[PDB]
């Protein structure tokens, strides 16, 4: 699938990285996923127990997946495009520092980067695009943007 | 997938085989598996290794990497006669694994400096640590770590640091950058 074919979608928060109180990740995640709600007909909601479309973790070097994270730095995190089981996933190096500012690597940029993925998305070679590997959009938090590229993107996927 | 990017000798450090190669062909292969039904493909190149700076004594043959970039799928010039520099992952005899987020880049845009420091430089500087700057001013916080500034003085990862610099431990402990030696 390059896509969805449904218009509400459920994700879990399967575990938690101990560089974090559980509701700061929790909101960390909530507006990536916002991001993404605002400019698609698209909803997500929440599922606590069970399989959810879009299965989000932290893991340390082999988790599973035949994609070992690398330890600190490198790749920070990964994602499968839409699909069923693993596809869809979102998975967060736990050997970076996940943190709500940019002190360390930022939660908030980095999910939303991924869901760009879990979406559809792949990624741009705009430099100013959420969905550019290497930070993205570097700093700017209390205003951070979504770029048009990345608005084309998801709007030819979802309308 | 989210990328950091990485100096050379941190990435040489972190890696298990470091090797320059030519890719000759390429093909999806199924390793795997997953919990439910559904599986896992992996893009297998067919490598020639033209040389080994770190890594295991039987050759490198097989460099696996993911399908898709959103996994950290990293593509290679196949046949095209490109040669490459190749920091990443030993996977079992004569097979590796590399992402997106390797330091992978073609042998002919290395400097002279990055080349000769495969033989010793980069491995004499594991110990220090090396921090990019994300904006001026920045400050190290131990004696034994460098500041990586190319992207603050430069807006260029593969910057002056990059190409010319390694980070060393110096007699007592601090560490350093130095333009070198070789
Ligand atoms: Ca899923
Ligand atoms: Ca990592
Ligand atoms: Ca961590
Ligand atoms: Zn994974
Ligand atoms: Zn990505």
């Amino acid at each position: 699938m390059p896509k969805w074919r449904k218009t509400h979608l459920t994700y879990r928060i399967v575990n938690y990285t101990p560089d974090l109180p559980r509701d700061a990740v929790d909101s960390a995640i909530e507006k990536a996923l916002k991001v993404w709600e605002e400019v698609t007909p698209l909803t997500f909601s929440r599922l606590y127990e069970g399989e959810a479309d879009i299965m989000i973790s932290f893991a340390v070097k082999e988790h599973g997946d035949f994609y070992s994270f690398d330890g600190p730095g490198h790749s920070l995190a990964h994602a499968y495009p839409p699909g069923p089981g693993l596809y869809g996933d979102i998975h967060f190096d736990d050997d970076e520092k996940w943190t709500e500012d940019a002190s360390g690597t930022n939660l908030f940029l980095v999910a939303a980067h991924e869901l760009g993925h879990s979406l559809g998305l792949f990624h741009s070679a705009n430099t100013e695009a959420l969905m550019y590997p290497l930070y993205n959009s570097f700093t700017e938090l209390a205003q951070f943007r979504l770029s048009q590229d990345d608005v084309n993107g998801i709007q030819s996927l979802y309308g | 997938c989210s990328c950091s990017p990485v100096h050379p000798q941190q990435a040489f450090c972190n890696a298990d085989v470091v090797i320059r190669a030519k890719a000759v062909s390429e093909k999806e292969v199924d390793s795997g598996n997953d919990i439910y039904g559904n599986p896992i493909k992996r893009i297998q190149y067919e490598i020639k290794q033209i040389k080994m700076f770190k890594g295991p004594e039987k050759d490198i043959e097989f460099i696996y990497t993911a399908p898709s970039s959103a996994v950290c799928g990293v593509s290679l010039d196949v046949g095209g006669k490109k040669e490459y520099l190749i920091a990443g992952k030993a996977e079992g005899d004569g097979k590796m694994h590399i992402t997106l987020c390797d330091f992978i880049v073609p042998w002919d845009t290395l400097s002279t400096t990055q080349k000769k420091s495969l033989n010793h430089r980069y491995q004499m500087g594991c110990e220090c640590k090396i921090t990019r700057c994300p904006m001026i001013p920045c400050y190290i916080s131990s004696p034994d770590e460098c500041l990586w500034m190319d992207w603050v003085t430069e807006k260029n990862i593969n910057g002056h640091q990059a190409k010319f610099f390694a980070c060393i431990k110096r007699s007592d402990g601090s560490c350093a950058w130095y333009r070198g030696a070789a």
